[PDB]
């Protein structure tokens, strides 16, 4: 029937990464980055431990938006009251803390799963460039 | 802009009569003139704000951490400590007098935990109003009636959450703002406030600036009684 198709035994090792946010779109960046901090581009993905990997995110402020959508593209958030909408546009995001509009970018794209939970808690976006992170020697690449 | 605030223990409710002959109704609150635990400065610590300790108490009578510190940081043991946000022009560690912080006429706001009601009806606690009790009006006197939330998967089928009905009303933090200042007596630091203010006699309340109305003082005088012999 089969070799006995394997998997690790809960011997994952993940590292840590700076990766820059100024010149990239969000939707093509933000795939890529799903896909590694979810184990995507792994060669030996199991998905029944983890496969991931950390993700920093160092000025967030400097990306790049696309054509009309920075001042039509709206995102609604809503709290479980009436008129709880709250309607915002990418460029109001530019306006405000952007980096949790990427975090819920690449969150959208997250499977419904039990592990997705722990998939994006390695995900750290910062506006800023300086934090206690990157005294942990990080596996510096970017651009993915 | 920079929130200045004073905390006193309330003492009783009573009036007094303003010129021109208002009878005002007076809040005595005697007003501790507090130390401040620390200045938290916007550059060190990215925020203005200053926590106060007052209420001061034997070294023995409090506990041993919080003591400790204030022996340590040459401070007075004190019954509680509270923070005030935005607050950085004065220093640390001072004896101040709130005379020279708020005025004769200005307007403040109040910060005080209301006499509690603990577990109440929607009635009071949300004013609900009810009609006619003959022709029959079924069992309950005190009730609200419809409590239509969806029937049937049309519509809703479920309850609102932050809804308004019965619950904790009283033992609250509330703040009553824009209230005229009244009567002062630096002999005792202690103040007499107009209108009617939440807070039992002998609890802990914070009067602070009010943000409204900053810098808007008014000229107002005591009427002393005209019966001299």
């Amino acid at each position: 029937k089969t070799s006995m198709l394997t998997k690790e035994q809960a011997n994952k090792r993940r590292q840590w990464y700076i990766v820059d946010a100024a010149g990239l779109v969000l939707g093509k960046l933000a795939v890529k980055a799903a896909d590694l901090i979810r184990g995507k581009n792994k060669v030996d993905f199991t998905p029944n431990q983890d496969c991931g990997d950390y993700l920093i995110i160092i000025n967030s402020d400097q990306v790049v938006l696309t054509g009309n959508k920075k001042e039509n593209e709206f995102w609604y958030h809503h709290s479980q009251y009436i008129g709880g909408i709250k309607k915002v546009s990418g460029r109001d995001m530019l306006k405000k803390q952007s980096d949790k509009l990427v975090y819920n970018a690449v969150k959208g794209m997250l499977p419904d799963n039990r592990l997705s939970r722990r998939w994006i808690t390695k995900v750290h976006v910062f506006k800023g460039d300086k934090h206690n992170m990157e005294a942990q020697k990080p596996t510096t690449l970017n651009w993915s | 802009m920079e929130i200045r605030g004073i905390f006193g223990v309330k003492v009783g409710m009573s009036q007094v009569f303003t010129t021109n002959n208002e009878r005002l109704p007076i809040t005595v609150i005697y007003c501790e003139p507090n130390q401040v635990a620390g200045v938290k400065t916007e550059a060190k610590d990215k925020y203005s704000a200053t926590l106060l300790s007052f209420d001061t108490v034997e070294n023995k009578k409090l506990n041993k951490p919080q003591q400790g510190f204030f022996e340590k940081n040459n401070l007075k043991p004190t019954k509680h400590l509270q923070e005030i946000r935005n607050m950085t022009g004065f220093e640390m560690g001072q004896q101040i007098t709130p005379q020279n912080l708020f005025q004769v006429g200005e307007y403040v706001d109040v910060s005080a935990i209301s006499k509690g009601r603990g577990f109440t009806g929607a009635i009071k606690r949300w004013n609900f109003k009810i009609g006619p009790l003959g022709h029959g009006a079924g069992y309950p006197h005190r009730f609200q009636g419809s409590v239509q939330a969806g029937r049937g998967g049309a519509s809703a089928q479920r309850v609102f959450k932050g809804k308004k009905m019965s619950g904790h009303y009283g033992h609250e933090k509330v703040t009553v703002q824009n209230l005229r200042i009244v009567g002062f007596d630096e002999a005792n630091m202690l103040v007499l406030v107009s209108g009617a203010i939440a807070g039992p006699e002998g609890g802990v309340v914070l009067i602070r600036t009010a943000k409204k109305k900053p810098g808007v003082v008014k000229p107002i005088e005591l009427a002393v009684q005209t019966e001299k012999a």
